[PDB]
């Protein structure tokens, strides 16, 4: 299966260039009957097209975002790029690769990259762990809340952690603006009452541009020793 | 540029309700007319091509009609896990452009929201102001309002995140109140306060205090 991921800098400050750069693997980026193009989503918004190239380096952009845009193609390292000049936040958006298929379009697509584009600098996400509620250990099964709060921009990832091994049963909420201008959300772990109660230790995972090393862990426990 | 109007933009239906979704375009556009699934927080998905032809990998419970300007996507029996946003694209002239976009919830029973309060995590005792935690989950519909109060008024400084879909189809959120340090540390009490269709009277509330 063919595959396509997108990367980039997720912080563009206004009136400089965007650059992204879609590595295509499993497949050949120099076949005819294959249009590799780029498509952005704002926040809520819908889908705007950019626009395609195709592996000769003829290019079809869209008018609204021409003398802005420049798409280009690297048969060498199987990369197409893209190239978004005099930036303001109304290019704030997810940012996706797709390849327009033989049948009708876009068989294919990348994973999303959002870019947001501010003059304001990074925060460094802070992140707390809350035990459940005492009125929940009634129920079967309880719920481990990791709070992010403080962060810019709203480009995060959480993830939930065990013995080293990944705990999937979780759920997190959208990025929030905060009354500051920060971001903050809360990611919910949901596991069996029993495991909270034999004192297993669980970890929440963060992972954003403003921390040291992209990445931070904060751990969450019953310690019945106490 | 072509113009593609999509209805309804918004729908709730039940599990193995037929599903009727209109896209209609400024001008002919014959049978170049694609349809894409989009879930929450992942990319788009391509379902339908041409205006029937279905993509391989996606189950036979989708279909398409149409040709030249009204086009429907039609799913035949609703299941759980086809809730998302659905778009149709046109392909016939440049520049490419998407529907609106349709988003298809699922109709269900309502249920009890679960309120439970949280006191600040031990790390932030260091700084000047505190966050106090109320979280409100398996609530259904996702219509809900929160808000605090301590000593019968109103808090100003909160924050609440939007309704999220859990694993069950209920619905959950976290609503963070900010207090100063001072003001939790000398015991007064706070009030998480929650009003939706399934709770008795229509309303509920779960106080806070330090133990």
């Amino acid at each position: 299966q063919v595959q396509l991921q997108e990367s980039g800098p997720g912080l563009v400050k206004p009136s400089e260039t965007l650059s992204l750069t879609c590595t295509v693997s499993g497949g050949s980026v120099s076949s005819g009957s294959y249009y590799w193009s780029w498509i952005r989503q704002p926040p809520g918004k819908g889908l705007e097209w950019i626009g395609y190239i195709y592996y000769s380096g003829s290019t079809n952009y869209n008018p609204s975002l021409k003398s802005r845009v420049t798409i280009s193609v690297d048969t060498s390292k199987n990369q197409f790029s893209l190239k978004l000049s005099s930036v303001t936040a109304a290019d704030t958006a997810v940012y996706y690769c797709a390849r327009e298929g033989k049948n009708g379009a876009f068989d294919i697509w990348g994973q999303g990259t959002m870019v947001t584009v501010s003059s304001a600098q990074p925060r460094e996400p802070q992140v707390y762990t809350l035990p459940p509620s005492r009125d929940e250990l009634t129920k079967n099964q309880v719920s481990l809340s990791c709070a992010v709060k403080g962060f810019y921009p709203s480009d995060i990832a959480v993830e939930w952690e065990s013995n080293g091994q990944p705990e999937n049963n979780y759920k997190t909420t959208p990025p929030v603006l905060d009354s500051d201008g920060s971001f903050f959300l809360v990611s919910k772990l949901t596991v069996d009452k029993s495991r909270w109660q034999q004192g297993n230790v669980f970890s929440c995972s963060v992972m954003h541009e403003a921390l040291h090393n992209h990445y931070t862990q904060k751990s969450l426990s019953l310690s019945p020793g106490k | 540029d072509i113009q593609m109007t999509q209805s309804p933009s918004s729908l709730s239906a039940s599990v193995g309700d037929r599903v009727t979704i209109t896209c209609r375009a400024s001008q002919s556009i014959s049978s170049y007319l694609n349809w894409y699934q989009q879930k929450p927080g992942k990319a788009p998905k391509l379902l339908i091509y041409a205006a029937s032809s279905l993509q391989s990998g996606v189950p036979s419970r989708f279909s398409g009609s149409g040709s030249g300007t009204d086009f429907t996507l039609t799913i035949s029996s609703l299941q759980p896990e086809d809730f998302a946003t659905y778009y149709c694209q046109q392909s016939y002239s440049t520049p490419l452009t998407f529907g609106g976009g349709t988003k298809v919830e699922i109709k269900r029973q309502p249920r009890e929201p679960q309120v439970y309060t949280l006191p600040p995590s031990r790390d932030e005792l260091t700084k000047n102001q505190v966050s106090l935690w109320c979280l409100v989950k398996g609530f259904y519909p996702s219509d809900i309002a929160v808000e605090w109060e301590s000593n019968g008024q109103p808090e100003n400084n909160y924050k609440t995140t939007p309704p999220v879909l859990d694993s069950d189809g209920s619905f959950f959120l976290y609503s963070k109140l900010t207090v100063d340090k001072s003001r939790w540390q000398q015991g007064n009490v706070f009030s998480c306060s929650v009003m939706h269709e399934a709770l008795h009277n229509h309303y509920t509330q779960k106080s806070l205090s330090l133990s």
